[PDB]
């Protein structure tokens, strides 16, 4: 699951507009980075498209570690 | 197509709805404020708690009433000032989330009853017609079609009574209702909406109340599918 990881890290990084996977460290938070509700409901659209899987808009509440979202992911 | 609003946004509600008239609204929404004014300052405060109906009831102790149920997991209540104090403590100690209001009063509690009389001679019986456009209240959680429905009378039961929001939302949701735009300066309630379905938009910010905030607002609104008057906000020109 390291691409996916990798993948969440990116594209969480681009829609906050930072640089890449590496400037969000996996280990941060998401509230931490700087996410709000409006932000979280649209990396949960950008996910949701990636990986064609349904996924709610509040699930950043519920996996606020990158890790763990990307595992759930996983299954 | 339809209209919803939360508390003295159902005002404004009646005030687009067509049952009601500019002036008359305005009047009234001026006179309930001017009341609460003068006689519910400095009387209690709202807490609200990322919990529903059944989580906050089950540990409220006296003195404190549910305010509004925002859905299954956000439950504001109003009550007495010390009250609300001493409710906030025994969470704080169990530690669940919860959050407080600068308010010098409490809503759609016993005290609203205070003051019924007054609200009555201020003015009551406003002609009240059958809405143009459809309206949803949540007082009663179902569409008002009738003229004279909305009096001061029901004003009044509208700042006594408590909300069904959540419930209101979700049956929105089930009578086909998809795109749901909130008209308001700053998010207020875009985050529940985005729990229940994932699509709502804010008007404005706070600090952004500039015209590059509105513009983007209708370019979200133009994205989903939703024609939109460009052509209104800038004029013709040259040829290029």
């Amino acid at each position: 699951a390291a691409a996916l990881l990798d993948l969440v890290r990116r594209h969480a990084a681009e829609v906050l507009g930072h640089s890449g996977a590496e400037s969000v460290h996996s280990g941060r938070t998401f509230k931490d980075a700087g996410f709000d509700s409006l932000t979280a409901v649209e990396l949960r659209n950008r996910l949701a498209a990636a990986t064609g899987l349904t996924l709610s808009p509040a699930m950043i509440f519920d996996y606020p570690k990158p890790p763990a979202l990307a595992d759930h992911l996983r299954a | 197509d339809a209209v919803v609003g939360h508390s003295q946004g159902e005002i404004a509600a009646a005030c687009v709805s067509g049952a009601l008239s500019l002036e008359d609204a305005a009047k009234v929404v001026a006179l309930r404020s001017q009341a609460i004014a003068a006689e519910l300052s400095g009387r209690g405060g709202m807490a609200s708690v990322a919990l529903g109906e059944d989580d906050v009831v089950s540990r409220l102790v006296d003195g404190v009433e549910v305010a509004a149920v925002n859905g299954p997991s956000s439950v504001v209540i109003a009550g007495d000032a010390h009250a609300l104090d001493a409710t906030l403590e025994i969470l704080s100690g169990e530690g669940i989330r919860v959050r407080r209001v600068a308010v010098d009063y409490a809503s759609h509690t016993r005290h609203v009853e205070d003051i019924r009389d007054t609200l009555a001679e201020t003015l009551a019986g406003i002609s009240a017609q059958a809405p143009a456009v459809p309206f949803y209240s949540t007082v009663t959680s179902e569409w008002v079609r009738d003229a004279g429905v909305l009096d001061g009378g029901y004003w009044y039961r509208n700042l006594r009574n408590q909300v069904r929001f959540g419930a209101a939302a979700t049956a929105l949701l089930e009578q086909g209702h998809t795109v749901f735009v909130e008209v308001s300066a700053h998010p207020v309630t875009v985050q529940p909406l985005s729990e229940l379905t994932g699509d709502a938009i804010g008007t404005l910010r706070r600090e952004d109340g500039g015209l590059r905030r509105l513009l983007a607002s209708m370019g979200e609104l133009f994205v989903r599918g939703i024609d939109v008057d460009w052509t209104a906000m800038v004029p013709a020109a040259g040829w290029v």
